[PDB]
């Protein structure tokens, strides 16, 4: 997950096509992260020990 | 338990500028969001903005988009908030509030647990 | 911008000046940039002047 | 439109039925379930009585409840007592990281 709610923001770029980009961030700034059960990769790693 | 109590009620006339200082007691400062709401003399309630005591980061009403700015000192334990371009509307007995825990994994801000108040000054744009 | 004391996650808010779809105008607009890809420009001294 | 709709006056005797409803729009109580009550007497705290809809926080009799419905959120009442002559508040979620409030409310216990 990406918590902070970002915005779009266009910017016309030459003729006829717009170069894209992050305007201001809305909300309160927050970290990206990605979550593992603990016991659940204990027991995949010990099962791959066991190999 | 706890508290979070405010300063005494201080007063200017329209036009001029005006504080309100927010305390905290015993629990921990830097933990929880620390809100503004505003309850007019012949009127409902409103909300001034939400404050961030460990990073400083703040978002207002858009009413009060340039009027107010929040701060806060956390050695001290207490956070301020000024109002600018004083008018008698911005008559209130003006609260201060402990919003919600604060993980750095999502945002909790905006979540409306105005669990613990400030003890209220009477505000009156005199 | 900056802050102090715990952490902060935050990206560069960069200005640079666009040739809009008139070739002789120009317009100054502005973006957030994540820091990996936002590095500085001169070898020389200069603590605003960044590049792609 | 001034923060969330509400009645500006309910009221009701011991053993009647009342809802004190709250309504908003779709860039707010529709979305996150973010909708709360208070409580407040005159010279005192806007007691802190209903929170995520339906929870009552600890000290609230479980009289006081809660609900939603889409665009608007009820508050559900029983067993009305002299201490529920009182304001009846509405916050709740406002869009771009914000609160919206409500217009408020007094009941009379008749
Ligand atoms: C990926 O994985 C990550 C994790 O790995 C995951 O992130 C997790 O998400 C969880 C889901 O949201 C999240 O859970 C919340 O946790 C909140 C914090 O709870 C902990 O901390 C407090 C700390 O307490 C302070 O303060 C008290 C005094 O109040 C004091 O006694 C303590 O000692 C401590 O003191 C501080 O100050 C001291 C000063 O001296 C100092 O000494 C201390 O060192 C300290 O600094 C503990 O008390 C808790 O027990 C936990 O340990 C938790 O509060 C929160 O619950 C609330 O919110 C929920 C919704 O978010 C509600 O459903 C729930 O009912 C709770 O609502 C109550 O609390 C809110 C405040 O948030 C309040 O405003 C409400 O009104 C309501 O009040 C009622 O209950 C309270 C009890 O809380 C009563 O006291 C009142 O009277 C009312 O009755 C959540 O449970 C979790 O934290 C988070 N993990 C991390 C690490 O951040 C992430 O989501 C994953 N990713 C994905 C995509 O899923
Ligand atoms: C995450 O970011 C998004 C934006 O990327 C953000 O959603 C935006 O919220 C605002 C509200 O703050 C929305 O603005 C609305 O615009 C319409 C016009 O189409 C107005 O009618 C709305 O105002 C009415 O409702 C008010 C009450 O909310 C009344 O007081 C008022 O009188 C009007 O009747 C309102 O201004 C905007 O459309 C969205 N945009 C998007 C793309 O969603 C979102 O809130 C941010 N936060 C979260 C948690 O998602
Ligand atoms: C990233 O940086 C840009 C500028 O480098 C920021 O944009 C600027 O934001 C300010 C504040 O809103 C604007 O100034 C204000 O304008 C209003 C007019 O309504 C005026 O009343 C105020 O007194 C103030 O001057 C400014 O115009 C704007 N600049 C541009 C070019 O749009 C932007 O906010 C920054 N974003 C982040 C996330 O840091």
């Amino acid at each position: 997950t990406r918590p902070n709610n970002n915005t779009r923001k266009s910017v016309r770029i030459g003729p006829g096509q717009t170069f894209y980009a992050t305007g201001d961030i809305i909300g309160d700034i927050k970290q990206a992260h990605c979550n593992i059960s603990e016991e659940k990769w204990n027991d995949t790693l010990q099962k791959v020990g066991i190999e | 338990e706890v508290q979070l109590v405010q300063s005494g009620a201080e007063m200017k006339n329209p036009g001029a500028s005006v504080k309100v200082s927010c305390a905290a007691s015993g629990y921990g400062f830097t933990d929880f969001y620390i809100h503004w709401v505003r309850l007019a003399p012949g009127h409902g309630l409103q909300w001034m903005g939400w404050m961030n005591p460990k990073t400083g980061r703040t978002n207002n009403a858009q009413d009060f988009q340039g009027r107010v700015t929040l701060t806060r000192d956390t050695s001290i334990g207490t956070a301020y908030m000024e109002l600018r371009r004083l008018t008698s509307d911005d008559t209130a007995v003006y609260y201060c509030v402990t919003g919600g825990w604060i993980s750095p994994y999502y945002d909790s801000s905006y979540y409306p647990n105005f669990d613990h108040w400030g003890q209220g000054t009477l505000i009156t744009v005199s | 911008a900056t802050v102090k004391n715990g952490t902060v996650e935050e990206m560069k808010n960069c200005s640079f000046n666009t040739t809009t779809e008139i070739r002789d105008k120009e317009k100054k607009e502005y973006a957030l940039f994540y820091k990996p890809d936002i590095v500085p420009l001169s070898e020389t001294n200069n603590t605003s002047e960044y590049r792609l | 439109q001034s923060a969330l709709t509400q009645p500006a006056s309910v009221s009701g005797s011991p053993g009647q039925s009342i809802t004190i409803s709250c309504t908003g729009t779709s860039y707010d109580v529709a979305k996150f379930d973010l909708v709360s009550w208070f409580q407040q007497h005159p010279g005192k705290a806007p007691k802190y009585m209903i929170y995520e809809v339906n929870k009552w926080p600890s000290g609230v009799s479980h009289r006081f409840s809660g609900s939603k419905s889409g665009n608007t959120a009820s508050l559900t009442i029983s067993g009305l007592q002299a201490e529920d002559e009182a304001d009846y508040y509405c916050c709740s979620f406002g869009g771009s990281a914000t609160v919206v409030c409500g217009g408020g409310t007094k009941v009379t216990v008749l």
